[PDB]
C-alpha cells in the first residue's frame, strides 16, 4: 500500500512550511537583546520566544486550510498553542550529547540554569527537558516531525474555537497523512503513531505549568516591561 | 484587540 | 549678592540626581537589540529610548517636589516632557565636532542618518540637529544644564494635569533658583537666562513634530510591535 | 492603566 497523490502533496506543503520559517544558520540571534548568564536571562529569551512566535504564525498560516477559518479560530488556536509549537520545533536545536538547545556559538547555547534566569523553576524545566529527551530519542522523520506540529496547532480542544467541526476535520486529514507515512515510509514504526499522540498529551501539562509561570512572571511590571508586544498579546489572556 | 497578531495573520 | 542655602540645596540635589541617572560610560548600550545600519535602527533606538525614560523617571522623582505631587500629575508631567528632556539630556553625548551623538564606539555613534533609519524624516530631524547645536554652543555648567531638565519637566502648561498652581510654584522656585546661579556663578552670561527659555520654547515645536511623526510609526503594527512596552506607555494616547 | 508608569514612580 501507499499514500495518495492529495496525501503527498499535504507533506510537501507542510516540509516546505517548516524550511520557510526555520532557520538553520540561527543568523537572527545576534538580532536580540544579548543572553546575560536579577532575571537576566529574561530579555534574551523573551526575543527569541517572540521572534519563534512570528515564526510559528507564518508555518500556521501555510498548513493547508488554517488560512480558510476565521481570523478569530485562527487566533484561538495559535493562541492556545504557539508555547507547545515552540517547544516541539525547539527540539531541531535540542541535543541528548549537552541536554541543552544549540543555536550556534555558546552565545545560542541553552541549558535549563539559563531558563532559570528568565524566572523559571524545575516544575516546568524538569518535565520539559524529559519531553526534549523523549522526543529526541523517537527519531522523528522531517515529515513525521512537520505532521506533529500541524497536529498539535489544529487541535479544536482549545479555548476560545468557533468552527470545531471544521479543526476537527482538517486535524483527522493529518493525523491519516500521519498514520500513513509511518506505515508506508517508516521501517519499525509499528508503536509510533500512538508514541507522538502521547507526546501530544504530554504537551498539555507542559502548557499549564509554562501558563501558572507566565501568569506569575507577567504580573510584576518590572519583568513584563522586559516582554516584547507579541509576547504579551499571545500569552496574554486578553482574548 | 490582537493588533499583532490579525495584521501577521493579514 | 549671593544664593540661599535653600538654594544651594536644590542644586546639589539636582546634580545628585542627573549623577545616579546619566552613566557617562554608556555601558549599558551593549544590552540593546544591536543597531543595524528597512527601518533598521528602530530596534536598537527604541532600547535606547526606553532606558533613557527609566532614566528621567529616576531624575524627576529626585526634584524637591516632584515626589509630594499626585500620581497623575507625576505622569501627565512626564508623559508630555520625557522626549524634551531625552532632548535635553543627549545634549551631553552630542558633538559640534562631528554633529552625532557620541555614545563610547562607533557602535554608538548617531547620525541623522541613524535616525532616519527608525523611520523619521527630516522636518523633525534638521531642527533637532539645530537645537543641538545651539544648545552645545551655549556651554551650560552642568548647574545649568540640570535646572534646565528640572525646569522643563515642571511645566504646569501640559495637558492632564490637576494641581496647576502647585507645579507653577515649584517650575517658578527653579526659574528663581536658576537666575540667581547665572548672575552669581557665571561670568558673560547676561544674556544666558533668556536663551535658555527660547530652547524651552524650541522644545515644544520639536515634541509636536516627534508626536506626530511616533503617531505615524506607531499606527503600523509591524513597528509598533518593535517598540518596548514603556516607550508604547509614555508615548502612547492611552492616558 | 499606566501599570508601568505608576510601578516606577513607586
Ligand atoms: C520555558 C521556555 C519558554 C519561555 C517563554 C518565556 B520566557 B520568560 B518571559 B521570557 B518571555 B515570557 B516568560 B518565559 B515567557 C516568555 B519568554 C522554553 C521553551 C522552549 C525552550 C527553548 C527553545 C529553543 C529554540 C531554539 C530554536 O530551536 C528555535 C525555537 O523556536 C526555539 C524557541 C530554549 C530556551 C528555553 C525555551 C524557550
Ligand atoms: C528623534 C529621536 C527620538 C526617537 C524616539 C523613538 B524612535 B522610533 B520608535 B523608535 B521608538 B518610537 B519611534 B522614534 B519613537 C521611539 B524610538 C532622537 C531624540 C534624541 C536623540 C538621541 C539621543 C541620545 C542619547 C544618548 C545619551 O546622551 C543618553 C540620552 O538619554 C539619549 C537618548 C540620539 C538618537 C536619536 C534620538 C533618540
Amino acid at each position: 500500500h501507499m499514500l495518495s497523490d492529495e496525501q503527498m502533496q499535504i507533506i510537501n506543503s507542510l516540509v516546505e512550511a517548516h524550511h520557510k520559517t526555520y532557520d538553520d544558520s540561527y543568523s537572527d540571534f545576534v538580532r536580540f537583546r544579548p543572553p546575560v548568564r536579577r532575571l537576566s536571562m529574561l530579555p534574551h529569551l523573551a526575543d527569541l520566544v517572540s521572534y519563534s512566535i512570528q515564526k510559528v504564525i507564518g508555518f500556521a498560516k501555510m498548513i493547508p486550510g488554517f488560512r480558510d477559518l476565521t481570523a478569530e479560530d485562527q487566533i484561538a488556536l495559535l493562541k492556545s498553542s504557539a508555547i507547545e509549537i515552540i517547544m516541539l520545533r525547539s527540539n531541531q536545536s535540542f541535543s541528548l550529547e549537552d541536554m541543552s538547545w544549540s543555536c550556534g556559538g555558546p552565545d545560542f547555547k541553552y541549558c535549563i540554569n539559563d531558563v532559570t534566569k528568565a524566572g523559571h523553576t524545575l516544575e516546568l524545566l524538569e518535565p520539559l527537558v524529559k519531553f526534549q529527551v523523549g522526543l529526541k530519542k523517537l527519531k522523528l522523520h522531517e515529515e513525521e516531525h512537520v505532521l506533529l506540529m500541524a497536529i498539535c496547532l489544529l487541535s479544536p480542544d482549545r479555548p476560545g474555537v468557533q468552527d470545531h467541526v471544521r479543526i476537527e476535520a482538517l486535524q483527522d486529514r493529518l493525523c491519516d497523512v500521519l498514520q500513513a507515512y509511518i506505515r508506508i515510509q517508516h521501517p519499525g514504526g509499528r508503536l509510533l503513531y500512538a508514541k507522538m499522540i502521547q507526546k501530544l498529551a504530554d504537551l498539555r501539562s507542559l502548557n499549564e505549568e509554562h501558563s501558572k509561570q507566565y501568569r506569575s512572571l507577567s504580573f510584576q511590571p518590572e519583568h513584563s516591561m522586559q516582554l516584547t508586544p507579541l509576547v504579551l498579546e499571545v500569552f496574554g489572556s486578553e482574548v | 484587540r490582537h493588533k499583532i497578531l490579525h495584521r501577521l495573520l493579514q
